[PDB]
């Protein structure tokens, strides 16, 4: 689904945010 | 505090962020320190998500609040389907409502002055009911999010 493509980018950026804190 | 996971506080956060995106800060001394910290982090995320989804989002015409709500709900369900909650994911919720309000600004068929309040509302609904317990257990906004994301 096209929703999956959006959610995938959201998941990826979210974990970059968590890791980028350090 | 522990009660900042209740609806009213989260709604204010969601509304504050959309008012920042739309460049209509409301009069007063300004938003809370939570909102002030959230606005830079969420906007940085928003610009990156907009970049990484330019083609995908250009193929979606967000012509109404109902379209925005249904899309928001579907994206949120997929994003959180693995059961994982963390501050990065919560920040992306705010970034996504900023994306939606920008697309509504260009494509909404019947604009209403309270559109951003309607978007903020169902955003706060989702945050509270789907992440509120995790937020509370991790210090809430003041003792969790701000402590981790504020300048050192």
């Amino acid at each position: 689904s096209y929703v999956d493509k959006i959610a995938d980018v959201m998941r990826e950026v979210a974990e970059k945010i968590n890791s980028d804190l350090t | 505090g522990m009660t900042d996971c209740e609806f009213g506080y989260i709604y204010r956060l969601a509304q504050d962020y959309l008012q920042c995106v739309l460049q209509i800060p409301q009069p007063g001394s300004g938003p809370s320190k939570t909102s002030r910290v959230l606005q830079n982090v969420a906007f940085s995320v928003q610009k990156e998500v907009e970049k990484n989804l330019k083609s995908c989002l250009d193929n979606v015409n967000v012509v109404s609040v109902d379209t925005a709500r249904t899309l928001f709900n579907q994206v949120m369900e997929k994003e959180f389907e693995d059961g994982i909650i963390n501050w990065g994911r919560i920040v992306t919720i705010f970034a996504f409502e900023g994306i939606l309000i920008k697309k509504l600004l260009r494509q909404q068929i019947a604009p209403d002055v309270d559109t951003y309040k309607e978007i903020s509302y169902f955003v706060a609904e989702f945050i509270m009911n789907n992440t509120g317990e995790w937020i509370r257990q991790n210090g809430g906004w003041e003792n969790g999010f701000v402590k981790k994301f504020e300048p050192k």
